[PDB]
């Protein structure tokens, strides 16, 4: 088991700390500015 | 070695294979878990009847009674606290390999998805290059087109 | 026969990561073969040509 | 029979709980929402 | 009518299970753009020869 996950970390890499911020920060916008367009639509 | 394209779609071919083959691999996963879980719902309801009687049993002033059979429920329980946590650690494993295929699905399709694309264009290029190729064989070229012969008789 | 059949218990459930495990390595293996690699990934022989 | 009905948990994916309290809720709509037209249209 | 009446919560996750959509229509929304450089291109060179 052990032997085997490994080499997908080889073969594919793991999104990076730097970039799984991103999905998050972003993404903290991409549902606040998406809903922040929402929200003012209703208003 | 066999064409390459050939390879393109055999290679899938096994690709889908694995698909079904981790589908069932899976559905055994899911099968076990639920006959932990029936297996910690019987116990408990053991050790449920056990507390049944020992709502009766120091009922009326036989205390002495109701401390054996929580003595005998202990050991139910015990069970109880072993297996019920291990079926809540069985819960991160199914649910973590779930999103894989989920993930994997879709990136096959994707990838299938391509490869007609860079087939289609693989084979224009074949007929961008053996039209013209024997285009120029006729006159466009310079010397050794066979127009020139026409004009040398 | 109580330690038993918990140790008949748990056989499936390694034995169904093992299974998952072999479909976690060849589903990928494969993968990489196409186009996800650097090189040598036949996908970039299709623009070669 | 556990064999079979993981199966179709399977090909049969269930409803999620995030819909689940969709045709509760809006459910729950169209049903005072339904009911309110027809509370309202008698009176 | 999520956010109707006042349940704003729900309607969160709600535009949050779209995002995962929405990433897919931008992803081939913009692939099947560049797709469209490629048929036109192709028929001229038919026409042309």
């Amino acid at each position: 088991i052990l032997e085997l996950e490994a080499e997908r970390e080889l073969l594919n890499p793991p999104p990076s700390p730097l970039d799984k911020k991103f999905e998050q920060w972003e993404e903290q916008q991409a549902v606040e500015a998406t809903l922040a367009a929402m929200k003012a639509r209703r208003s | 070695q066999e064409a390459p394209e050939d390879l393109l779609e055999r290679l899938l071919g096994e690709m889908e294979l694995e698909l079904i083959e981790l589908r069932r691999a899976l559905a055994q996963t899911i099968a076990t878990f639920k006959s932990t879980e029936r297996q910690r719902d019987a116990q408990q309801l053991i050790a449920q009847r056990w507390y049944e009687k020992a709502q009766a049993a120091l009922d009326r002033g036989n205390e002495q009674l109701a401390r054996e059979a929580l003595g005998q429920r202990q050991s139910y329980q015990s069970h109880t606290e072993a297996l019920g946590k291990s079926l809540g650690e069985q819960r991160a494993l199914v649910e973590q390999v779930r999103g894989q295929l989920q993930k994997l699905e879709r990136k096959y399709l994707e990838l299938k998805s391509q490869k007609n694309l860079y087939l289609a264009r693989l084979k224009s290029a074949i007929a961008a290059q053996k039209i013209e190729e024997i285009a120029g064989n006729l006159d466009n070229a310079s010397a050794s087109s066979l127009f020139e012969r026409i004009e040398t008789k």
